[PDB]
């Protein structure tokens, strides 16, 4: 999957559709993580389903890379299962909105520019300088909040451009749970 | 299978004395980190014996990364030097008397005939050299009963030869190589001004590396101690000349033993001939003396192996020995490493010198090798064409070929098997572009002159292609039934093998194919089944044997770094292994030896540790196919990940530089010997009928000691040709000695 | 853009007459496939001048297939010899009349200082010998007056270098890697038996292969005829070899010129000195005369790439002459090729043994060349530790690093840089591991005797880092004062531009970046702008140049082939075009030159009408990375499909391999010799205190003719740092040449 060095994409698509293991980057992981998930896959092609599925997020590692996975595991399965390799292409980002963007799009645009007609009201009879008067708006907690661009130097990667406390990452132990 | 019986708690003291030639630095490499690895205590030796007298200083304990870093160079780092104050017992005992403050129970000599005689007095002196110092009270008065017994092992150490114990002395090729370095290049500067040189190598005594030399760059004429000129020879020569500048040779070199000699022990200096035909043919003539260039350089692939194996052949040959058997003298036989007694091997050195010393030379000769005799006669009956009239015609028809891919000294083989044609009664006929031009009529009948100068070039001439015939099987046929050719000899690699293999079907299809056929191995890979050696690849592996020198260069530069090299040659990890030996790769992956992600993590554990020592540097070499999953990226990508903090790495994959440069002098010269008498069995069964029976179309090649005619029927069964390599393979006995010198 | 007029209808002769040195094969190549390009005809003449007196047999039109294959070849394929039957009018008429006979009315020699004085005569004479011709009737009256004019050219070629109207002539790069080849081997038997050798080069006049050899492997001594030995040097050598065992150097490289002699014409012979050492030190010695193993061999590449180019600049010449304009002589000065008169050229040449022969040996060396002064200045000044307590200490700390990629002849460039320091009065601080360890603090202070027998080592030692000194400028900053430092000299590529400029702009900030610092190319990818050559460059050109004649060798034995060769070297195509140019690639795509899938269609078809022609080879080197798009792999593809039934094709992508091996004599030197004059820039600049400003940081390298130093600053304007190179690159201007020579 795609989507620079923020594994959301590979995370929450791997969860949604049941896959053994998504290796996201912002998850650390040797030659052993990845072998004690073979274990895993070849126990599996005992049951009913005799079925694998895992997914890459688009730039995890530079030396494990989609060819590296697979060629691990085709020759560790041998005998047992086995396996092909696919890269979404910029198919992902191009059909037609999905219902929640239709709306999130729609929603959290209006209160964008509401923020600016009423940040034209305020200095009117009575200039710009401030940290307050470039912010972005986006969801936090429960609401949505305007955080001005500077304090968010702070939480943020800029070497991978991945913000650096993500919370999609507290469904990682569970999403897992649920691939056995 | 033997690394359980490790002699432990003892200790080896190692030294050099005499010629120091290459690969003696490799070889003390071997005996050190094998010392260690059976569990005893290495002590190193400087100035060889005269180390030994004195001491102190001169006696240190080696640690792994000691001899680390030492393999890829000539000369000694131990030191060498001829001590005289042990020649005697008055000194003998300074020198024994300092073992035992070390507890030195065991000792390892690396020189020549008269080092190696050195340690089989001291050897039998020891009982007696004890009685002394025990009596004079020097050293502690219990000593003289724990070091009683005193084990010994000798080495084949010099470029001379000189040595009848051992085919080849560790220096040997080494020093062919720079003999035939200095002239491949002095060839250009008398191909230019037309003129004639005389060259004068080493060996006072045995006339060795003047004969291999000389048959490697196709020389014109030379002299050596053991089989002097038959009186008469000062007009014999000029003849030669004379005809090589009406044939248009606008070249001549002349190859002269450091102790060359005539009839009579009357010498024959290099000059007495400079004078000889520039004072009867008139001939521009230079000659130079080839300086000390030939005990030093870097030490040859060829070299590294055998001084690796025999280091360690004597560590083992040392704790293996009993208090009562016999000096061992460790020496590569035939293929396999034996050892052989001292004494008994030093008599043979000495006799050669006593044959010739009365005039018995023709005893002499076959007393030096059973191997000289053979190369003399090839060279001789091959460096000089019986007028035109004087041979016996045959009429017959013999066709050579290239099939399979382009191998350097692959133009040698086809040298000799012309000239050893011609000269055998006759007529040749060369098929170019290998079987594509076989079938398309690219045939044309080549002459003596025509041959010339091509011992020396690489690649080939009369091109080569793995095109297979097996389709072909018509146009070939119809072409041999409008050329008169009766005979065939192939050139090449398991393409060739196929080639034969195929032919023989379309015998009771196509009447023309029913003659004589013999393939001789000419490959880089070495997969010919049916013998352990091919033309052209002692040449790749010294080509990358060297160029991991050059890669363990920026490695060692840059401090914690990791080389990952893809040698080529198909299946066959020949190639990857022989060159990971030679260059110290701390691991090659090859087919043969099946690996699963654990031995290939067990391994960079250990390349972790060794980013503590002293060597921060890191070499592992894998066959060009010898895992369908793990590829040269894969090793790369996981030892990255996997070092990661502790070191770094890189990958290269060795292009066909390999298999290019000029041919090397091992091929030089089995282009030429083997493929000679591929073509007597052509002529003596070409006499018979003067074809059907499924072996009349064999493969020539180096089995045991010598080579052998196998027909390619029964090649069948020890051969696999889903990975096109031969079922048994002998190098595989290296395995275990190639890795416990990694740690 | 200059090859719009051309020439045609007239023809022109190429021969070689003296000392047959490397490269000349790869010259007259240049002069055929230029000559025709021109449109004209060109004949070859054979053994030399002998040729033209002789005729017939001794002259043919050359094709473009016939100058194939002998680039990479020593000595002459023409062939050389001494004629003299010319140097009469009587016989000089013979050689006029048969130039006629075919037509030919401009001629290129390529000899030494006698040959080409040869046809300056001849092209006095010439209106002369057709009076007579005309006169005696034997040839057509007409003739009289079509070919009264005569043009002829001369060109630098003979090992000697005893020509000061060129820096380097085609051979000197070549017997000097012959030398330097049979010396690093000679090293090794040495520096075992801890003994002294005494080496005899080339030269019986001119003293240059004497003095940058010896440069090269850091000798002890050094003889030359035009600097002979101050009256008392019999004691001051034994002075040296005494110390250099007290300093425990088991080793001792004496050089020797062919032709050495003391303040009196008295020879001095390489026995009168082999005498004077063992008769008054009692050391063992040895004394070789390296054999003509010096004017043989494989060229070089810069003699290849010279040559190519002197053979062309030659053609022009010729056509580009008037009849009354002098004769030429095409030479490479600075590093551009500029023609020269030939008579005044003899004239300097003529001039240096008039001083030596009148014991004015001080005029003769800056007779010989400007740079010889500074070299044999350098060596001594390098060679000879003045007592420790003579030498006015300047209490002053410069420390030395290697930061970048390991390049070969790295180390070379740190002895000079230690010496020239210390002998300057300056203390030593040697920092490892680059910057990474600058800033850990792998900084220690060596010694003289320390960095001494690194000429001739490749790779690093005090490591080496691409690592920038950004992120860590306080962990340096702290170190930095631990020490007190106060210069420091930097080894490297690109990577030490970086470092400079960093800590540069730096200094307002951490003001310990205060003090001199000057930065001397050291990369194999010749990208360090503000020099047109880098240190370790001319190895890696050296080691890619043989390889591809080791891949044409693949190329040629299986008929109908392509291969795909992708050197290294960042953006920066200096590599790959100096290697496409000097292994003659059909072409090579490097960065700086853009090209559409039709430039490469467009080529395709040349290498289709080549598989019809004898050279059925066909080789193609891309840049590492030159196009995006186009990779290694696209260029294969392509090629492959497109030929498709007319050729075959592989690809091969060199490995470090390119910068690993021991450094060539080139780089020994440059790494010394360039590395000096940046150390007294520093003793210069730091006696100027008895820092903050642009020209306290410099990058000192080649430029025009010299080197210069060229403050970090004023380099940002002319260097690309998006793609690391520079701006302006001067081998640019050889694209136009190198095409239509490889055609
Ligand atoms: N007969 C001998 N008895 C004892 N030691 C000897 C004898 N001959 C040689 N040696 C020892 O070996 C050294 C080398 O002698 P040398 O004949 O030069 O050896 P090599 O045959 O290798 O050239 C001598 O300095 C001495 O220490
Ligand atoms: N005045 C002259 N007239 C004719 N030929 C000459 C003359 N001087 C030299 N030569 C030619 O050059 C040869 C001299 O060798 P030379 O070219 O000087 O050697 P090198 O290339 O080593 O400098 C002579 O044999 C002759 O062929």
């Amino acid at each position: 999957t795609m989507g620079g060095y923020c594994g959301y994409l590979a995370n929450m698509g791997g969860l949604a559709a049941g896959a053994d293991a998504a290796y996201i980057f912002e998850e650390p992981f040797d030659i052993r993580d990845l072998q004690s998930n073979v274990e895993h896959l070849t126990e599996k092609m005992k049951t009913t389903i005799q079925r694998g599925l895992v997914l890459r997020n688009e730039s995890c590692s530079e030396n494990y890379t989609t060819d590296f996975i697979y060629q691990l595991y085709s020759e560790e399965g041998k005998g047992v299962f086995d396996c092909r390799k696919n890269v979404l292409g910029h198919m992902q980002q191009g059909g037609a909105p999905s219902p929640f963007d239709r709306n999130f799009g729609t929603k959290i645009s209006a209160r964008a520019m509401e923020w600016i007609t009423a940040k034209l009201k305020e200095a009117r009879g009575r200039k710009f300088t401030t940290d307050d008067s470039i912010c972005v708006l986006g969801i936090s907690k429960r609401n949505v909040i305007f955080q001005p661009v500077a304090e968010l130097k702070k939480q943020t990667d800029f070497e991978h451009r991945i913000p650096k406390e993500q919370w999609w990452l507290k469904l990682r132990p569970l999403m897992k749970i649920l691939a056995k | 299978f033997l690394e359980h019986l490790s002699g432990a708690g003892k200790a080896i003291g190692v030294l050099t004395s005499g010629g120091d030639a290459q690969g003696m630095n490799a070889a003390v490499r071997a005996v050190v980190r094998m010392g260690i690895y059976v569990g005893a205590k290495v002590y190193f030796i400087y100035e060889g014996y005269q180390g030994m007298v004195d001491g102190g200083s001169n006696i240190a304990e080696a640690d792994w990364e000691s001899v680390s870093s030492i393999l890829q160079v000539g000369g000694t780092i131990i030191g060498s030097a001829r001590c005289q104050a042990f020649r005697t017992r008055e000194g003998r005992l300074k020198a024994a008397c300092n073992l035992l403050q070390r507890g030195i129970t065991n000792l390892c000599v690396i020189g020549g005939d008269g080092s190696l005689t050195g340690a089989n007095l001291f050897r039998k002196e020891w009982s007696g050299l004890l009685e002394e110092l025990a009596r004079n009270g020097q050293i502690d008065k219990e000593a003289v009963q724990k070091y009683a017994y005193l084990n010994v092992v000798g080495m084949v150490g010099s470029i001379d030869n000189d040595f009848c114990g051992t085919d080849m002395t560790i220096g040997t090729d080494s020093a062919l190589h720079r003999i035939i370095e200095v002239v491949d290049a002095i060839m250009t500067t008398a191909q230019s001004h037309q003129r004639t040189f005389v060259l004068e190598v080493m060996g006072r005594h045995c006339g060795y590396l003047a004969l291999v030399s000389a048959l490697a760059c196709g020389a014109d004429w030379v002299f050596l101690p053991e089989s002097p000129p038959e009186e008469g020879w000062e007009e014999q020569m000029c003849v030669k000349l004379s005809e090589n500048r009406a044939r248009k040779k606008r070249l001549n070199i002349i190859i002269v033993a450091e102790g060359a000699i005539d009839t009579q022990n009357k010498p024959i200096t290099s000059e007495k001939i400079k004078e000889l035909v520039v004072t009867q043919l008139g001939y521009d003539t230079r000659v130079t003396i080839l300086g000390h260039v030939q005990r030093g350089g870097t030490p040859s692939a060829f070299d590294r192996i055998l001084a690796s194996r025999m280091g360690v052949e004597a560590v083992i040959a040392l704790l293996e020995a009993t208090p009562d058997t016999p000096a061992c003298v460790v020496s590569l036989n035939g293929n396999h490493a034996v050892r052989l007694p001292l004494m008994e091997c030093v008599q043979m050195t000495q006799d050669v010198q006593k044959a010739m010393d009365e005039r018995r030379f023709q005893d002499a000769v076959r007393l030096r090798g059973r191997s000289f005799a053979g190369n003399l006669n090839t060279y001789k009956r091959l460096a000089i064409k019986l007028p035109d009239d004087q041979i016996p015609k045959t009429n017959c028809n013999v066709a050579v070929i290239n099939v399979g891919a382009p191998a350097a000294g692959m133009n040698a083989a086809v040298r000799s098997a012309v000239r050893v044609g011609i000269a055998d009664g006759h007529r040749m006929l060369a098929i170019y572009d290998g079987f594509d031009g076989f079938a398309k009529g690219q045939i044309k009948e080549i002459g003596w002159t025509d041959v010339g100068g091509w011992t020396g070039q690489g690649g080939s001439i009369l091109g080569t292609k793995r095109v297979l015939p097996g389709k072909y099987l018509e146009e070939i046929a119809t072409q041999m039934r409008t050329h008169s050719i009766n005979a065939l000899l192939i050139i090449g690699g398991f393409e060739a093998y196929l080639g034969l293999l195929e032919l023989s079907a379309a015998r009771e299809k196509h009447e023309e194919f029913c003659v004589p056929m013999v393939m001789v191995p000419a490959t880089v890979s070495n997969n010919v089944p049916g013998s352990d050696f091919s033309i052209g690849a002692d040449t790749a592996l010294n080509t990358i044997t060297d160029t991991c020198d050059r890669i363990k260069q920026s490695a060692s530069g840059t401090k914690r770094r990791v080389f990952i090299i893809e040698t080529m040659g198909g299946y066959c990890g020949y190639l990857a292994n022989m060159g990971g030996l030679a260059a110290g790769a701390d691991a090659a992956y090859i087919f043969e030896e099946p690996f699963d992600i654990r031995d290939l993590q067990s391994n960079v554990e250990h390349l972790t540790e060794k980013m503590k020592t002293t060597i921060q540097r890191g070499l592992v070499l894998r066959n060009e196919s010898c895992s369908e999953n793990y590829t040269t990226d894969f090793i790369y990508q996981l030892y990255s990940e996997e070092g990661k903090g502790v070191f770094d790495c890189r990958k290269n994959v060795l292009g066909h530089m390999q298999q290019g440069g000029a041919p090397s002098p091992f091929d030089r010269n089995f282009g030429t010997k083997i493929s000679a008498r591929a073509m007597e069995w052509i002529t003596a069964k070409l006499k018979e009928a003067r074809f059907t029976t499924d072996d009349s179309i064999c493969v020539l090649g180096i089995s045991k000691r010598n080579v052998i005619f196998q027909p390619v029927a029964e090649l069948k069964k020890q051969t696999d040709f889903e990975h096109r390599i031969p079922k048994e393979q002998w190098w595989l006995k290296l395995r275990p000695l190639m890795k416990i010198l990694a740690k």
